C-alpha cells in the first residue's frame, strides 16, 4: 500500500540457462541440494556486497542496488556484484563437474520500491529500471552481462564492455585493470 | 599456480590489536573481491570482512567498527586490522574470493587466540 520513490537505483536479474533440462535429468534431491548450494553462495554474495536480493523465482534472482539506501555508485556496486555473481556460477560444479551457466541483465533508473507485509520478500520494487533489466535478462546471451546504453555511460571509465553485434545494448566484461 | 597464504595470527590478549595480511600470486587483485572468514568449529567459515574491487567494505555485525579491511595493489595484497580483540574472536582466519569460497579452494589460514599468556 505504501509506496516509495526513488530517482536512481540499478537492478539484476539473473536466470539459469536450461535449468528445465537440468532439472528434468537431476535427481530431485540432487537438485534442491544444487540449487541450495548455489543460492547460498548468492545470498552470501549478496550481502558481502551489501545489496539486497528482492525476488527469488524459480531459477530467476533479482538483486537491487540503491534501495532500500540510497549510494551514489550504485551502478557500479551491482557491477562489480554481477562478475563475482558469473564468476561464482562458472566455479560451482554441479556433481558431475559442468558449470552452472547464466544470463544476467542489468538496468540503471528510477524504481518504485514498497512493503507488501504479508509475503516473504516483503519489499517490492518495480519500474523503470526494473522493466529494463528483465529485458536485458531476456535477450541476453549464455554466460555473458547484458546492459542497456545507460548502464554503459556510468560503467564505462572503470570497466571494459562490449557493444553487442532501435536499442543498443552492451556486455559487461569485466573491470579494468588501469584507467 | 594460484595460492593465497594468511599470515599475521598469534596470541593476544582481551582489548589488544593484531594485523592479518593476505597474500595473492595468481590473481590481480584490482579486479577481484576479497573477503575475510573465521571458522571457530562451532561452524564452518562464517565472513567477517569484505572488499570489492571498486572499494566497499561491509563486516559482519559482530566485528564491525573493530575490524577494518584494506586492500594493496602493489602488493598484492589484502589485510584485516583487528582491534579491541574478544575471547568470541579466537579462531583460524583465512582470505578468499568469492570463487575460491564456492570452489572450496582456501589456503592454510593464520590462527588467532584470545587469551592471558
Ligand atoms: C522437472 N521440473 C519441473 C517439475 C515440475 C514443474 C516444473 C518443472 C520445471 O522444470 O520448471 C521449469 C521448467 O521446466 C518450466 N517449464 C518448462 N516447460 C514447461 C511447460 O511446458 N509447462 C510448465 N508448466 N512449466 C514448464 O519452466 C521452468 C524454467 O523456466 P525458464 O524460462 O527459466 O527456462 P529454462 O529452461 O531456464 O530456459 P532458458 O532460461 O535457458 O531459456
Ligand atoms: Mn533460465
Ligand atoms: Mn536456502
Ligand atoms: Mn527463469
Amino acid at each position: 500500500i505504501i509506496a516509495d520513490k526513488y530517482d536512481e537505483a540499478s537492478v539484476l536479474f539473473a536466470d539459469i540457462v536450461g535449468f528445465t533440462e537440468r532439472a528434468s535429468s537431476t535427481a530431485p534431491a540432487d537438485l534442491v541440494r544444487f540449487l541450495d548450494r548455489l543460492y547460498s553462495a548468492f545470498d552470501e554474495l549478496v550481502d558481502q556486497h551489501g545489496l539486497e536480493k528482492i525476488k527469488v523465482s524459480g531459477d530467476s534472482y533479482m538483486v537491487v542496488s540503491g534501495v532500500p539506501r540510497p549510494r551514489p555508485d550504485h551502478t557500479q556496486a551491482l557491477a562489480d556484484f554481477a562478475l563475482d555473481m558469473t564468476n561464482v556460477a562458472a566455479q560451482l560444479k554441479d556433481p558431475r563437474g559442468n558449470p552452472v551457466p547464466l544470463r544476467v541483465g542489468l538496468a540503471t533508473g528510477p524504481v518504485v520500491a514498497g512493503v507488501v507485509g504479508s509475503r516473504r520478500f516483503f519489499y517490492d520494487v518495480w519500474g523503470d529500471a526494473v522493466n529494463v533489466a528483465s529485458r536485458m535478462e531476456s535477450t541476453d546471451s549464455v554466460g555473458q552481462i547484458q546492459v542497456p546504453d545507460e548502464v554503459y555511460e556510468r560503467l564505462k571509465d572503470d570497466f571494459v564492455l562490449r557493444e553487442r553485434g532501435v536499442m543498443r545494448t552492451w556486455y559487461l566484461i569485466g573491470r579494468k585493470v588501469a584507467a | 599456480q594460484w595460492q593465497l597464504v594468511e599470515s599475521g595470527g598469534g596470541l593476544v590478549q582481551a582489548g589488544g590489536s593484531l594485523r592479518l595480511s593476505c597474500t595473492a600470486s595468481g590473481i590481480i587483485l584490482s579486479i577481484n573481491s576479497m573477503g575475510w572468514y573465521r571458522q571457530t568449529a562451532g561452524n564452518e567459515r562464517e565472513w567477517v570482512a569484505f572488499s570489492t574491487a571498486g572499494g566497499s567494505t561491509t563486516y559482519a555485525d559482530s566485528v564491525k567498527g573493530r575490524f577494518t579491511i584494506s586492500r594493496d595493489n602493489a602488493k598484492n595484497t589484502v589485510y584485516l586490522q583487528m582491534n579491541s580483540l574478544k575471547p568470541e574472536d579466537t579462531a583460524v582466519y583465512y582470505c578468499n574470493t568469492p570463487a575460491g569460497r564456492v570452489g572450496g579452494t582456501w589456503g592454510q589460514g593464520t590462527p588467532v587466540t584470545v587469551s592471558s599468556h
